[PDB]
């Protein structure tokens, strides 16, 4: 009674939960690091605080990781189609959500590091706006989860 | 087998008389102002978090939906 | 612009050849064999509704979050030297979470109106809930994509107030009903994705 | 071996945290032979309430040799710090 | 010397008198400051021989002020992550006090995990117990030194953290049983028409049914456990907590 | 209220609080089809609004 | 009753520089008084203070390079106290040019303990080439 196919849907939801989240942790990652590196030569006493924005896109692929393994353990054989379109909403929704999140943590952190450097009183600043794009991808992760009951 | 007016009993009475007669003993120090705010706040803020929690789950439209092993475990657990 | 040209000849190639195969089954006849009513009936309503869900949420978080960066990157460079910008022109950013949120909150609203059919064969089944399914679809898209380019809009104007109040503390108010607008072609997609789906049932 | 006192009272810290959940987790299971029901369970389980007090009694078998684990983990790293 | 230095940078923070070699300076303080410093200076003069009543003269006019905002070594933290939003404005409401409680609270909220609160005071506390090996010595580690400066925050961010844990009751995803879990009669379960029904269970989990007559009366505190094993723990606690967080 | 007023006697076609206060804003007061949560609460949903 | 910022008043204070010398001692040590600048067009040879903070920075400089050559040494020096008593004489001159004796002292022991080094070293061929 199960329309066949209905399984593939799923199991695409849960890898693209986890790839497109690591896409932008490591693009929010590859850009701070660019930045650190620039900066911490002459300030190396930031090198410490530089690291923020590489924590917070690490958390994005976290949020990734939380789904992409919900789904995979929600997955059977006889999965009635239904399910399996939520499951493959829930990863999408939070793939692209992540990876939008890791893409505006990469870009701030980057300007942010070179600007606290020159203007320590803009450290407070880089982070709130850091801190709004990882709100931004708790609602990915969020979104992910509700459907994984309806 | 339990009612709700018990636990809202004991717990209101608990939290209220904290945040209102609790700044009545308090030390005299310079941090009164600072410990009365802490017990009233806390009072509040606790008790609400609380009540909410117990309040929520009254008059509940399903219960859990619980694996084999454990259904028949409570049978003879509880 | 390596990227540019093999974007281009994928875009060109793709269609040239919907026109060849459209032209083709025109010219030789068919039985209307490319059938639109038969790829709407058999794909499923539930990818159409679980998409513009997925679609509703995704794509306005991917605007808000467009326009973070660009606000923060003229906010950050700009403060070296006005560091009394993130008193005020954090506001730029919390417009941006809010065409955001308009769309997180449809995205779930609509969510909640996802049900199984418990249905086969289209044939006299589930008329009602083709037109649930396409309408949550649609409803999805519009607050989706509208929401997406209003973050992108709010991102280039607050860059704008960013660089205009380092030098002038005085243009900050002024250009604030500037976004207001922004947020305002937001909630209008809201609207029309609420009469959407204001009248739909599924299962 | 010195392996840094840094590490060896790391090492200490979780020793300590190993002995005191295991244990713990041997007691709870003891006591209601439970609302967790996570002993490692069959999945051919049948009408036998005593197969769960079985299982609940191996789970604090296994729980406590573990602790004894770390035991000798915390003993070990209590000299090296103590000696570094 | 270094204070010699101070001295002299602030002796030339001054207007000189053309009258007699005096300087006029002009200071912001509280009443009660100026009391103690009319005491304070009537010591100076006294150090120096000659012994100048140096007149303080206050000032009806009032100039917008920098804010002064008395803290300790509990509550400066608290003002601290107040003061990175902005300085308030002189005589505003200073939220700080309500700070103190509110934000460990949104954090208990946000933190809700009983075992973790625990390791985060006990976290904290071997800061504190190190408090004058801290204080006295070198920190050139400047993320120690934060966190530090914020150990009582952190104390109290897990102390709430631990009451909000112990009412969602869980400790590592542990639940809190206080034998006051009343929710359902299995019992009177089998004997509603479930005849050997963990036959088919084997297959199927069933979700037990409210207002059979037979189930019913809250946990005494807190969720009840039995949702901490439960597949739909997703639509019910998940709920209360929505409607928690609006509340 | 929804939670001190409704058991699960009334779980199928409950009423459902997001949907009553999209309606409150939006005016719509539907003459059935939906249960409310107590008599009279469309006066109230128009009169707050 | 909220808490609130407190004030900071607008007066002023006259008086000598003398009595002014000590106050300041007296108030930087209490630390409860924030001074407004009364001359924001005057730079720091204007203030006339210019002399006091140069004597202070070159004698901070030699003690600073002092301190580091104790450094090197990795001396015990606890630094336990007596800092708390803070007189500020004016023979603090004096005291800065004894103190800038010992660095003429150092450095030229130094260098002529290289120099003496470098002779030991070439004597010390000698004594292997004969």
């Amino acid at each position: 009674n199960n329309p066949e196919y209905s399984s593939f849907f799923g199991v695409m939801g849960a890898s693209s939960a986890m790839v497109f989240s690591a896409m932008g942790a490591a693009y929010g990652t590859a850009k701070s690091g660019t930045g650190i590196a620039a900066m911490s030569v002459m300030r190396p006493e930031l090198i410490m605080k530089s690291i923020i924005p590489v924590v917070m896109a690490g958390i994005i692929a976290i949020y990734g990781l939380v789904v992409a393994v919900l789904i995979a353990n929600s997955l059977t054989d006889g999965i009635t189609l239904y399910r399996s379109f939520l499951q493959l909403g829930a990863g999408l929704s939070v793939g692209l959500s992540g990876l939008a999140a890791g893409f505006a943590i990469g870009i701030v952190g980057d300007a942010g590091v070179r600007g606290t450097a020159q203007q320590p009183r803009l450290f407070v600043g880089m982070i709130l706006i850091l801190i709004f794009a990882e709100v931004l991808g708790l609602y990915g992760l969020i979104v992910a989860l509700i459907l994984s009951t309806k | 087998a339990h009612s709700f007016a018990l636990p809202v009993i004991i717990f209101t009475t608990f939290w209220g008389l904290i945040g209102i007669a609790g700044p009545w003993f308090v030390p005299k120090g310079p941090n009164r102002g600072v410990i009365i705010t802490m017990l009233v706040a806390t009072a509040v803020c606790c008790y609400l978090f609380w009540l909410i929690a117990i309040l929520a789950q009254l008059n509940p439209l399903f219960g859990p939906q619980l694996k084999n092993e454990t259904i028949w475990y409570v049978r003879f657990l509880w | 612009t390596g990227l540019e040209l093999l974007y281009l000849g994928i875009f060109v190639a793709f269609w040239a050849c919907m026109i060849v195969v459209g032209i083709c089954y025109t010219i030789f006849d068919l039985g209307f064999r490319f059938d639109v009513a038969w790829f709407l009936t058999e794909t499923s309503p539930f990818m159409w509704s679980n998409l513009g869900i997925g679609l509703a949420i995704s794509l306005s978080v991917v605007g808000a979050a467009w326009g973070i960066y660009i606000t923060g990157s003229s906010i950050i460079g700009g403060g070296v030297k006005a560091p009394r910008i993130k008193t005020k022109n954090l506001v730029s950013i919390i417009f941006c979470e809010a065409v955001a949120i308009y769309g997180i909150i449809m995205a779930i609203v609509i969510s909640n109106m996802a049900e199984p059919f418990s249905a086969t064969d289209p044939k006299a089944i589930g008329h009602r809930n083709y037109h649930a399914g396409y309408s949550m679809f649609g409803a999805g898209l519009t607050v989706g994509l509208s929401n997406l380019f209003c973050g992108v809009c709010v991102g280039i104007v607050g860059s704008g107030a960013a660089l205009a109040d380092a030098q002038n503390p005085s243009l900050f108010v002024k250009i604030l009903i500037v976004e207001i607008f922004g947020s305002a072609i937001g909630l209008f997609g809201v609207i029309v994705a609420i009469l959407q789906t204001s009248r739909v049932k599924m299962g | 071996l010195c392996c840094g006192p840094k590490l060896a009272a790391c090492g200490i810290v979780l020793s300590a945290w190993g002995v005191i959940m295991l244990i713990m987790l041997g007691i709870f299971f003891n006591v209601h032979s439970l609302i967790e029901d996570v002993p490692f369970t069959e999945k051919d389980f049948e009408n036998g309430p005593q197969n769960i007090y079985n299982l609940y009694e191996q789970v604090s078998y296994n729980c406590f040799i573990a602790a004894g684990l770390y035991l000798l983990l915390g003993g070990f790293s209590f000299c090296q710090v103590r000696l570094n | 010397v270094r204070k010699m230095k101070a001295i002299y940078h602030t002796l030339n923070l001054c207007n000189i008198d053309v009258t007699q070699k005096c300087l006029i300076a002009e200071v912001w303080c509280p009443v009660t400051d100026l009391d103690s410093i009319q005491f304070a200076l009537r010591r100076g003069t006294e150090h120096s021989g000659s012994t100048v009543p140096s007149i303080l003269n206050r000032m009806q006019t009032n100039q917008t002020p920098p804010t002064y905002n008395k803290t300790n070594k509990f509550t400066h933290g608290f003002q601290n992550i107040v003061d990175a939003y902005g300085i308030g404005t002189y005589r505003e409401i200073n939220p700080a006090p309500y700070t103190v409680i509110t934000f460990p609270f949104l954090f208990a909220v946000m933190f809700g995990d009983f075992g973790h609160g625990i390791l985060m005071t006990l976290f904290a506390v071997w800061m504190v117990l190190r408090e004058s090996r801290i204080l006295s010595q070198k920190n050139e580690n400047e993320m120690f030194s934060m966190v530090f400066s914020g150990r009582y925050i952190i104390l109290l961010m897990g102390l709430f953290s631990i009451y909000t844990g112990l009412i969602y009751n869980d400790c590592f995803s542990k639940s809190l049983n206080i034998f006051g879990s009343s929710w359902s009669v299995r019992p009177m379960f089998t004997i509603g028409n479930w005849t050997e029904e963990t036959l088919l269970g084997s297959s199927v989990l069933q979700l037990n049914p409210a207002i059979p007559g037979v189930f019913g009366g809250p946990y005494p505190f807190g969720i009840d456990p039995i949702w901490n094993i439960a597949t739909n723990k997703l639509t019910f606690l998940n709920s209360f907590k929505m409607k928690m967080s609006v509340i | 209220y929804k939670w001190t007023a409704y058991d699960a006697h009334s779980s199928r076609n409950a009423p459902s609080l997001l949907i009553h206060f999209i309606n409150m804003f939006l005016f719509s007061y539907p003459e059935s089809g939906n249960a409310m949560l107590y008599s009279g609460q469309k006066g109230i949903q128009c009169f707050l609004i | 009753e909220l808490f609130r910022s407190e004030e900071m008043t607008l007066a002023q204070l006259f008086l000598q520089s003398e009595a002014a010398y000590c106050c300041v001692s007296e108030l930087e040590e209490l630390g409860k008084v924030q001074f407004r600048d009364l001359n924001p067009d005057v730079n720091v040879f204007q203030r006339k203070f210019v002399n006091e903070v140069r004597r202070c920075e070159e004698m901070d400089r030699k003690l600073r390079f002092v301190e580091k050559e104790i450094r090197k040494a990795n001396i015990p020096i606890m630094d336990t106290g007596e800092n708390p008593e803070v007189p500020f004489p004016r023979d603090m001159i004096d005291l800065e040019a004894n103190f800038e004796k010992i660095e003429n002292e150092l450095k030229e022991i130094n260098t002529n303990q290289e120099a003496l080094k470098r002779n030991f070293l070439e004597l010390t061929e000698l004594k292997f080439i004969l």
